[PDB]
């Protein structure tokens, strides 16, 4: 069978906590020489995967003593003592011997205190207007938890269509999240209304955070 | 210093094939197994196969037999991977990595990765729009500025501020695809004492269309 199964898929943890990630093989994987070629790799957003541990318990250069590997036969474990903000990312176990195989990965995420988003709204640039388009942009930065919804208002009227949302990966320093929301309209449409509003509904308030502008400024 | 340099982003049509490279330097190319890994979003990491450059002996995962073909040229210390009969399932970031022995037994060094997009959509350069606050009354001690990057294909685009000197307080959001066109954005928050007093420019690079776009953020009205 020799598939590598990781538990769990997602590992939410608070700073200072102990993190434990399991990796089980469907068959014993010790090589004939008595050595077990089981490694752990970490991949952070925007970077290449990188080596943490090899031959079950050996730490690679530049890796914090906080990362420790153990296990035998079919059960292997990567332990991160005293989790820190920059430890977030996707951890993967990997069998390096015949038919090298990756486990499915475990995404380590940080749990922290709530934080309200810093909201900024922007009118369409004159350049885009020239091309006949009109995108209104809103940034909701450095907030927590990740769950949040945006509400666009045009002259007080709610608008849901034509909105494009994107969220950043969790911040490795402050552990917060940020999101961008772009409402794209046609120049003609944009020109018929005056008030544009960006509103965020996050559990850090019973009353959303509103930000807006008038095509009159 | 061990280095693995991979070739650039590729946009290939369904059914076609692509051949990418991994130039090795800083060690004896022929003494180590070179490995190839697939990184498709939502799939994790997948082992494709490996080649021993010294004699080109290869071993492949069953899933990639007949899909991937690994080669190597010792005179140029370069390893290659050709992917054939491309489908959208082959759109991914592909890495090469060296398998070490002695001081370590694992993939210790990795290339920066080669992004591949399989699609029949046309290449389009990025439309870059500067984002300045609508009013002066919407500017306090700190000011957030931005750049909206629309209508480009294929990904990726890279964004910097003031040629990289402005790195603090930056948020560059993942690109989102909509009808064969990508959209991404980047915000940067700076002291009102520095802007518009000092210039702030976002720099956008789109190697896939060999284009670079610089847009200065200036106050509206």
């Amino acid at each position: 069978d020799v598939l590598m199964t990781q538990t769990p898929l997602s590992l939410p943890v608070s700073l200072g906590d102990q993190a434990s990630i399991s990796c089980r093989s469907s068959q014993n994987i010790v090589h004939s020489n008595g050595y077990t070629y089981l490694e752990w790799y970490l991949q952070k957003p925007g970077q290449s995967p990188k080596l943490l541990i090899y031959t079950v318990s050996n730490r690679f250069s530049g890796v914090p003593d906080r990362f420790s590997g153990s296990g035998s036969g079919t059960d292997f474990t990567l332990k991160i003592s005293r989790v820190e903000a920059e430890d977030l990312g996707v951890y993967y176990c990997f069998r390096g011997s015949h038919v090298p195989t990756f486990g499915g990965g475990t995404k380590l995420e940080i749990k922290r205190a709530d934080a309200a988003p810093t909201v900024s709204i922007f009118p369409p640039s004159s350049e885009q207007l020239t091309s006949g388009g009109a995108s209104v942009v809103c940034f909701l930065n450095n907030f927590y938890p990740k769950d949040i919804n945006v509400k666009w208002k045009i002259d007080g009227s709610e608008r849901q269509n034509g909105v494009l949302n994107s969220w950043t990966d969790q911040d490795s320093k402050d552990s917060t999240y940020s999101m961008s929301s772009t409402l794209t309209l046609t120049k003609d449409e944009y020109e018929r209304h005056n008030s544009y509003t960006c509103e965020a509904t996050h559990k850090t308030s019973t009353s959303p955070i509103v930000k807006s502008f008038n095509r009159n400024e | 210093e061990v280095q693995l340099q991979q070739s650039g982003t590729v946009l290939a049509r369904p059914g076609a094939s692509v051949k990418m490279s991994c130039k090795a330097s800083g060690y004896t190319f022929t003494n180590y197994w070179m490995h190839w890994i697939k990184q498709r979003p939502g799939q994790g990491l997948e082992w494709i196969g490996t080649i021993y450059p010294g004699n080109s002996d290869t071993t492949y995962s069953q899933k990639f037999k007949g899909k991937a073909k690994l080669t190597a040229v010792t005179s140029t210390s370069t390893a290659y991977m050709e992917l054939s009969s491309l489908t959208n399932e082959d759109s991914a970031v592909y890495y090469c990595s060296r398998r070490n022995y002695g001081s370590s037994y694992a993939m210790d060094y990795w290339g920066q990765g080669t992004s591949v997009t399989v699609s029949s959509a046309k290449t389009t350069p990025p439309s870059v729009y500067p984002l300045a606050p609508g009013s002066a009354a919407q500017t306090n001690s700190m000011v957030t500025l931005g750049c909206l990057v629309k209508g480009y294909f294929p990904e990726p685009v890279t964004v910097t501020w003031n040629s990289g000197s402005l790195s603090s307080g930056v948020h560059t959001f993942p690109a989102v695809l909509q009808s064969d066109l990508y959209t991404l954005s980047s915000s940067v928050t700076v002291p009102s004492s520095t802007w518009p007093s000092e210039t702030v420019t976002c720099n956008v690079a789109h190697p896939a269309s060999s284009t670079k776009v610089d847009k200065k953020i200036v106050p509206r009205d």
